[PDB]
């Protein structure tokens, strides 16, 4: 069924698995028009699905083309999100299709499910953790491709560059997430953390810095006492 | 005017016949009921005084064949059977109304209620989904599952009707998955009336058929398919006019008829919400609206 802390080492064993977020598909600006009524006006989007083990990312660019002339966009969004979902999976051979697509919006899981009818044996799961997979586009190199997108387009990339070399996927996951989360909950703050040292580069075929083991470290502390100031703001604590 | 003769009632027993239902007592002169309208299907049903537990019942149609009712002691239930011999049986029936050994079928003139509750209801569709060829007759009871049900266990106890699910390959064309699941009328008027049940006659019938079992014998299967044959009717955009008009005579007649006591455990919450007050014939069961907002204002 759904997904939680109590079935959490699951997405580190050798069954294939995705997750799907969808929070930045259909993205707009609100703006008032001349009358003085409010309009919107959409802006690129993507869809976020990743497997966890391997942190290979399959990131589908959303043109603002393709709502054009449509109506109650965002319910629309959802069912687009299956369908390319749906498509991808066809895309890949049998030994590398999913075993369970997890979603992390409940949402998305009667969508998911109509589009995947052929597909009986691979399981489509709710979660209840709270995934900070809409700060994806906190990432430059991610935003950049996604808003320079003219038309739709498929990228891959792994999230992880290249830690499993050192680091276990359930250390590389938390290591994500936190990263994520941080971005989230202050993305300036997170960001001048990321980069504060010009001697820590990023490598062009890389996401984040060449950060050795030690700093890692440093900054994976630094990103929680983040997180504990901006909770420390928000509720003043 | 037709008879469906007992060969005696042993046992304590509240006897239904329809919607009217009766207590005969341990050892007490009844050899049956008389009096029953020709030109509608029937159902002759039970309670055991001593065990509530499994209602059961028959559903006949006196133009084809001579019924009667004998206890089976072996068995330990009043069984429906046949009588070939007619001569038998009118001298039988005839003997017995002599002795006024029988209850009446007390129809009220002005009541079209059974009428109304079983319009589209036929014995032939019936015993297509209730399997048992060699009689003319079928049984039901309360712990008979469906075939739907099946899927999710003895195939000839079963209830065959349609299966229905909004999640099927059947439901949904490739292609347009968004819009066949938002909007039914694909599957209702393509898959399920043209395809399958032919005309909304015979799809009406078997709604009726399954809310019939539902009241009478509890039969949850039966509610299932009730209100799964609603909601895919509501669920569509594109229903003819016709059908939206005979939908909520039918509807209200059923909730009409549906005893107060038992509407906690017949009547599906959110499957009425959203068929009265979200779906796209929010606005065309008047009728039915009315009842359900006067009677039963608590599930909304
Ligand atoms: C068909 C036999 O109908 C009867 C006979 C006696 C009493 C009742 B009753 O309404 O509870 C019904």
């Amino acid at each position: 069924g759904a997904m939680n802390s109590s079935n959490y080492a699951e997405l580190f064993n050798n069954d294939i698995k995705l997750f799907v977020d969808d929070t930045n598909v259909y993205r707009v600006t609100v703006h008032k028009t001349f009358e003085g009524n409010v309009a919107t006006k959409a802006i690129n989007g993507c869809i976020f699905t990743l497997n966890p083990k391997t942190g290979h990312l399959f990131l589908k660019i959303i043109h603002t083309s393709v709502w054009a002339g449509q109506k109650r966009l965002s319910q629309l969004a959802k069912w687009k999100t299956a369908e390319e979902v749906s498509a991808l999976v066809r895309s890949l051979p049998k030994e590398e299709q999913p075993k369970q697509i997890i979603v992390t919006r409940k949402a998305m899981l009667d969508p998911l499910e109509v589009h995947m009818l052929d597909f009986p044996n691979i399981a489509i799961r709710p979660t209840e953790l709270r995934l900070p997979f809409s700060a994806a586009m906190s990432i430059d190199k991610l935003s950049d491709v996604v808003m320079k997108a003219t038309e739709p387009q498929m990228v891959l990339f792994n999230i992880y560059d290249d830690w499993l070399d050192r680091i276990s996927s359930y250390t590389a996951f938390s290591r994500l997430t936190l990263l994520l989360r941080a971005l989230k909950t202050n993305e300036e703050s997170a960001k001048m953390i990321l980069l504060s040292d010009p001697t820590i580069t990023i490598k062009s075929y890389h996401l984040w810095p060449s950060f050795t083991d030690e700093q890692w470290i440093t900054i994976e502390s630094q990103m929680r006492d983040l997180i504990l100031t901006e909770y420390g703001r928000k509720y003043n604590v | 005017m037709n008879t469906v003769p007992f060969t005696s009632a042993p046992i304590e027993v509240t006897i239904g016949i329809d919607q009217y239902s009766f207590n005969v007592k341990e050892n007490q002169p009844f050899h049956g009921i008389k009096d029953i309208p020709i030109g509608h299907v029937h159902v002759i049903h039970f309670q055991h005084a001593d065990n509530s537990s499994m209602r059961y019942g028959y559903w006949f149609d006196c133009r084809m064949g001579n019924f009667y009712i004998q206890y089976d002691p072996k068995d330990g239930l009043y069984k429906m059977m046949e009588e070939r011999d007619g001569a038998k049986f009118e001298n039988i029936v005839h003997n017995f109304k002599e002795r006024q050994m029988m209850v009446s079928y007390p129809k009220i003139d002005e009541d079209d209620t059974w009428y109304n509750l079983t319009e589209f209801v036929q014995m032939d569709k019936i015993r297509k989904i209730v399997r048992k060829d060699e009689n003319q007759f079928s049984y039901v009871d309360s712990s008979m599952t469906t075939v739907q049900e099946n899927e999710l266990s003895d195939p000839a106890h079963s209830l065959n009707y349609t299966v229905i699910n909004f999640k099927s390959r059947e439901a949904i064309r490739p292609g347009h998955e968004m819009e066949d699941f938002l909007d039914k009328s694909y599957y209702l008027n393509t898959v399920m009336l043209q395809g399958i049940f032919k005309n909304s006659s015979n799809y009406f019938g078997e709604l009726q058929f399954a809310f019939l079992n539902a009241m009478f014998f509890g039969n949850y299967g039966s509610s299932l398919q009730w209100h799964a044959m609603i909601e895919l009717i509501c669920s569509s955009a594109t229903v003819p006019k016709h059908m939206l008009d005979k939908l909520d005579e039918i509807l209200y007649y059923q909730i009409k008829t549906l005893p107060e006591q038992y509407s906690d455990i017949l009547l599906n919450e959110r499957v009425w919400n959203i068929c009265l007050y979200s779906s796209f014939q929010k606005n065309s069961l008047h009728n039915t609206e009315k009842i359900m907002e006067n009677k039963y204002p608590e599930l909304l």
